[PDB]
């Protein structure tokens, strides 16, 4: 019905709309934070011993704190 | 005996068409070709960046032991 007059706008409007809505629907966007946040640019300073903490590891080679093992499975 | 030029047995024909033979093919088979390369370079773009992602989190772990 429009899409002889002007196409362009047409065209134009859908992949607008799609651009739009588009984001919402995502299994990736969770993704995107998650990659986003875990880069350290600074650095990660260290902290006081004992207000007796059962957590945060001293060796980094412990896995006791939170790791990232998604990135290397893509 | 006489030497005009007529024409000697008569001539073939000759054509006129609007022989157009509109080579290509349908538009919707072109925007199926066009989106589907597009979202391949897309797929193939997202690996190549993510890998970068990778290398620049050991780039950055560089930069944090090298520090003190």
């Amino acid at each position: 019905n429009v899409w002889a007059k002007e196409p362009v706008l047409v065209a134009s409007f859908a992949i607008a709309g799609l651009a739009v809505i588009l984001p919402t629907l995502s299994p990736y966007t969770k993704y995107s934070l998650m990659i986003n946040r875990a880069t350290p640019y600074n650095y990660p300073v260290p902290l006081r011993d004992d207000g007796n903490m059962p957590d945060v590891p001293s060796h980094p080679q412990d896995p006791q704190g939170p790791s990232l093992e998604w990135l290397k499975r893509l | 005996v006489k030497q005009d030029m007529p024409p000697v047995g008569g001539y073939g024909p000759i054509d006129y068409k609007r022989n157009l033979p509109r080579r290509g093919l349908s538009g919707y088979s072109m925007f199926a070709v066009g989106i589907g390369a597009l979202l391949f370079g897309y797929w193939s773009m997202m690996r190549w960046n993510r890998e970068r992602r990778r290398l620049q989190i050991e780039d950055f772990e560089a930069r944090i032991a090298l520090m003190p």
